[PDB]
């Protein structure tokens, strides 16, 4: 197993990127001709740190509070 | 005594089903409290999120 | 001329052009260097057009000239795109290299004009029993499978797709829109190996593609069976999820300086969907038969997209998550599905009698579930009692084995003609079957296969 | 160097700096006239800065002088601090005179990284039979009374004091955040009298006071409590209310120019919780056992602060406004609270098939409340009626009176151990106690008291 | 002076004065050539007026001149506007002719002060006996009705309005806030038919008219009232629809941009209902009664609208559909109807027994009604039969024939004075018409006229 943490008191962008670094690691056996398996233990916490950095940058908001490109996510 | 028991059976009946309507209606009373509330709290949602929205844009 | 980027903001972009060389509202504009497509949206003032980019911007900069192709989206239309997948640009997204057409038209286009429309009432059999009985389609009407989250829209359609396109003399234009990329290879796949590919063109823009993308591709879609409607031949035009067209535009109009409506959607959630709507219609040329997947914001059938557009559709068909969650498929609810074509002047008495005999039933029920729950059973007429029985076999009979479903549920698929369904339900209401058990009803097809698996 | 206030709105001001002399975030500054000192929270650009006043702001005006003090709020630690009642700038507000300070430090530092954390899964017995029995506590970890206005969260945590300095030898710190001013000064003059006070620090930042002040004494309390944890003690951090610290930040949030969140919060709530939240640990050098009062607003737990909350904490403890209509005090819900010690291989199979069966016995008897609210309790079936016995008697000798609520119920105090709590339910699941009245097991400690209240 | 029209979208426009000349706040504004009238509502600086277009703004441009009026929305007062239908600008919208006004006063001022408030409760003598006895109206106060249409809301208001200025010397005023036009034509007919026309000054905002209009029409007829008040009477101002006066504030504080509140309420909702409210009061000289008409949205009391009208009102009448079919014209319910006057303290001992002595009985009866429904006659105690015979006495002693229903009922119409009401129900609570029979008791007026009627 690989291990990728962004605990609770790191920055907002780190914690949106993780799941996508994670992805990175995973994408490396199955292009090789490999099997992985992933988990993401909370899509929900990643959403509120992407509409943490989205409010600051002043983007409209949409549905509930949420930037309106959080289903592309 | 059994012809007896059997009238007493439909009054005690009579009394019961008197009592569930009643107890049904308090239900419906509390029930409809909340909903209301769930009413008000929907349409101030909505105002925030539009003006929200409205401020950005 | 040509034109600089001055403002990238996730999928907008904004141009700016010579005052003297402005390009059009929805014209197609060109990057240099990298390989993006642009379309203008709005003509913000001062040269400067906002546009969608129809690709990824992580490689955009500001400054990169811009160049102006005097057009929107021209697409290849005719006899090359059968048997050919395409994105929203009409490139092809097959390794058989490039199509040969003849002629490329632009996306954007008028709807029929109200002297062009045409009306017909021709019975189309589908081969599923809740259909043929409360929502008879109709060729070159409009059907809508209306449902939330996991209920069966796709396999509803694959399984019409089988019982019709398969049969169809005509062509067939495919459109995944918003599609998981796993569901267009086992399309794809099966096209192909069933050699029906060789009359199907297919249209595939998913959930990975950028908001442009998801908002253009059904406009692709339906300009090449309007290139066929025109040529005087009958289509069929099967949509994926048009709710994601929708989707795209809630996911852009705020960066496009649109203040949000109601439920936070677009301002011109009605007119977007009207555009795309009027020009999937049966014109006196052609006809266009359609089948649109129509996805419920969490099982609301009152939220804005839903709710608009029931009133676009001839045929519509609601599947239910409660029906579902018995595991009774397919799911469709016979008190909120409607079809035009039910009226005793189209389909005649006894069909129609069936069915409102059959919803009487199935609304009674509805209304005594709750006595059963609280007091029980017991304290129920003679009447009710037995219209409770006939009520949960009807639901049951309801219930179909499919062909495409039969690695989900390990049972054979089955066909039913319309005069089974009639006889099968007429029978049930009439009391032809009061004996056998509610469970013998449970996923079979034909009255017959019921009354044999009672016995066992 | 030296700054002019440019602009005052609230608790909010900005103030102009040469550009080469520019204050970094969190740095102190102090008013040339008054004092008052402020906190810089962000950069604007040209030189300005926007900071919060660590004090009321009645009074100032525009063009003042404003000193930059190269650090930031530094509070006294250590030995010093026990027996003391310091604000939230570390002065001291008992009258006693000057802390004896050896070293400050700063109130702004980064949790302990991931190779220093530490296990704890020491049982920490509490004498309370409901949080011994489905919320056991911990050695080193973090524990929140999750609760309405007026539900007991106050009193469950000072009896929680009272009970856990019987076995604990080392020092305590406390935070008051945003609280009562009375509560302070009873809980100061109680361990006064009681000769206490000596081992522990208190810090206040109560109702009374000013956005900045409520905002930053939590880091406060919890800086000091940091110097004894890296001391190698174990200490005990008490904190009044958490939920306080995050109303402070959405008083002042669009004052610092953030657009709201969802139901008005600053755009920041989770980060701001864990930045604090994540501190509050257990190293490999010493450890901070925590107990965190948690206010639940017009009691909905769905609520965005508590619901961020609950992800930070080893045991949670939900209080409940119907328990305590019903009398039972504790109000804790035995289905909604819960914690990470209720396993097998930490507290035993017997206790923890007694927390199961407890909770198996009440959430039946949760289901049935609609059936026998309009039918009564005799129809329902023999299991059932045996069931709902034992449920209600479960209910009741979930009730314990307290020591520090004598004075409110004049009744005394009792303290329960777990091999007596287990007993206890064990007997009422078996039906040992099938025989006694309902009302002989409200506010009756243990067992055998049950069994003597049961003869009057 | 005068300025120039800078901006018109839709009902709000905005106007520029030179910097000597800049209009007040509620000033009245002129269009050069138009007859458009604005009020002013915010003044945004640099000259420029923002105001509220009191008529239509098609055919309005930028640049047309505007002359300023020196003061706020001036309507005609006095003996002149009595038996004439006016707007809300004071203008004659019946075709009779210029009003023959002596003076005119502007629709803005505050309430009485705290000095000009009458010494005590004084009851206004109604001459009804079921609003006389237990619905008792306070001068100026503010009396709430209740109930649909066809239930007799129209002639309770014609028989008040009777009697005001025949028994008590007084007049009335009639504000239609959201008048249909169909029902103002027909009210204004009914009531030169009944005779009471030339008893009262009709002031109209009909529901076609722009938000301002309808908001500033309960000022324009209050301002009438007011003059009427100084002469030394006693007045009666009915309010159309009280609902429709806070909606009509909603709309105005949404074209003027403000922030909206609560259920989407103005911000000012509370200010504005305070505003109409305190100017209704009994002075030193006169004292304005108000009959106002209530809706409650959504059937939802906790609304803010009915919510902050229930605050300001002394009474409550509620008109029922089930009375009416019984045959009590006046269809006042007992039970639910209630006042903040019925009251020992403020009535008398005397006035207060019989009230409640009367409203005892007729709820006694209504449970033993279905009781003989459900078991029947046969089953009631000799006590319970000898209360429902005098229920029905005193439910048939409740109506009363009108000077204005004379035409429905074919009888004289009846003015009863307080203490002949009181006698009246007294005597029948004590018995002492145990012999007559119930009919005696209907449609009479006074107890000495059912005597007779039974004589006969
Ligand atoms: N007719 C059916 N027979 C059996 N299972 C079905 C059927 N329709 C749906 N399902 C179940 O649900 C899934 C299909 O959902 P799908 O058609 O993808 O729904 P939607 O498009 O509405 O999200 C299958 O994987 C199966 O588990
Ligand atoms: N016997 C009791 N045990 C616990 N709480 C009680 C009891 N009786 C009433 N409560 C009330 O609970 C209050 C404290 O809890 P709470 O109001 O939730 O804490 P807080 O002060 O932090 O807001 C007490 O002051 C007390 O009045
Ligand atoms: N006092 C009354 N005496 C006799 N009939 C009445 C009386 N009040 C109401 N009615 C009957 O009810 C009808 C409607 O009354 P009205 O005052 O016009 O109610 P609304 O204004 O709501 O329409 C009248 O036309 C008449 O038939
Ligand atoms: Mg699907
Ligand atoms: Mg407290």
């Amino acid at each position: 197993t690989i291990v990728v943490a962004a605990s609770a008191s790191e920055s907002a962008a780190l914690q949106y990127l993780a799941p996508y670094s994670g992805c990175t690691m995973g994408e490396y056996f199955r292009d090789r001709g490999e099997d992985a398996l992933i988990v993401y233990d909370d899509l929900s916490k990643q959403a509120v740190a992407y509409r943490q950095i989205s409010l600051l940058l002043r983007r409209p908001p949409g549905r509930e509070a949420y930037p309106g490109d959080v289903f592309y996510l | 005594a059994v012809v007896e028991n059997n009238a007493c059976e439909q009054a005690a009946r009579m009394i019961a089903m008197k009592n569930a309507t009643d107890n049904a209606g308090e239900l419906i009373s509390d029930l409809q409290l909340i909903y209301n509330k769930a009413r008000q709290a929907a349409i101030t949602q909505e105002i925030s999120e539009i003006v929200g929205g409205a401020a950005a844009v | 001329s040509s034109g600089r980027i001055v403002q990238i903001i996730g999928a907008v972009i904004d141009v700016e052009f010579p005052r003297d060389a402005v390009p059009s509202i929805y014209e197609a504009l060109k990057v240099q260097g990298v390989e993006t497509t642009l379309e203008v949206q709005q003509q913000l003032g001062d040269g400067v057009v906002r546009s969608i980019a129809m690709g990824s911007t992580e490689g955009l900069k500001r400054g990169l000239n811009v160049d102006s192709t005097g057009a929107a989206i021209s697409v290849p239309v005719g006899k090359a795109t059968l048997g050919r997948i395409m994105d929203v640009l009409g490139n092809p997204i097959d390794e058989a290299g490039p199509i040969g057409e003849e002629e490329r038209w632009g996306i954007h286009r008028e709807a029929p004009s109200y002297a062009d429309q045409a009306g017909g009432n021709e019975l189309l059999e589908t081969g599923i029993k809740v259909i043929d009985l409360v929502c008879p389609f109709a060729k070159g009407g409009k059907v809508g499978l209306f449902g939330g989250a996991g209920v069966g829209k796709t396999v509803n359609m694959m399984e019409l797709i089988r019982n019709i396109a398969i049969e169809h003399s005509g062509y067939s234009v495919f459109a995944g829109v918003g599609e998981r990329t796993r569901e267009g290879n086992d399309f794809y796949h099966e096209m192909k190996d069933s050699n029906v590919l060789d009359k199907v063109a297919l249209v595939y823009g998913q959930m990975n593609e950028p908001p442009g993308n998801r908002l253009r591709v059904a406009l692709t879609g339906l300009t090449m069976a309007e290139k066929f409607r025109d040529e005087g031949r009958d289509v069929l035009l099967f949509i994926d999820n048009i709710y994601r067209y929708t989707l795209a535009g809630t996911e852009v109009s705020a960066l496009l300086g649109r203040m949000p409506s109601a439920v936070g959607y677009q301002p011109t959630l009605a007119e977007e969907m009207g555009v795309l709507q009027e020009r999937i219609t049966s014109t006196k040329k052609g006809s266009i038969t359609s089948i649109q997947a129509v996805y419920v914001p969490a099982d609301d059938l009152t939220d804005p997209s839903p709710a608009t557009t029931f009133a676009h559709l001839d045929a519509t068909v609601v599947l239910s998550r409660d029906i579902a969650s018995l595991g009774i498929y397919p799911a469709v609810d016979p008190l909120d599905s409607t079809s035009r074509q039910l009226d005793p002047l189209v389909i005649g008495q006894d069909h129609y009698d069936t069915a409102r005999g059959v919803q009487y039933v199935l609304q009674r029920y509805k209304e005594l579930k709750d006595i059963i729950a609280i007091l029980g059973m017991d304290e129920l007429s003679e009447a009710d009692k037995l219209l409770v029985a006939r009520a949960r076999k009807i639901q049951r009979f309801l219930s179909q084995p499919f062909f495409v479903a039969e690695v989900f549920t390990g049972s054979p698929g089955k066909y039913v003609s319309l005069k089974d369904t009639i006889a099968g339900f007429k029978g049930i209401l009439n009391g032809d079957y009061d004996h056998l058990p509610e469970q013998a009803f449970y996923m079979v097809g034909g009255i017959e296969e019921a009354v044999e698996k009672a016995k066992k």
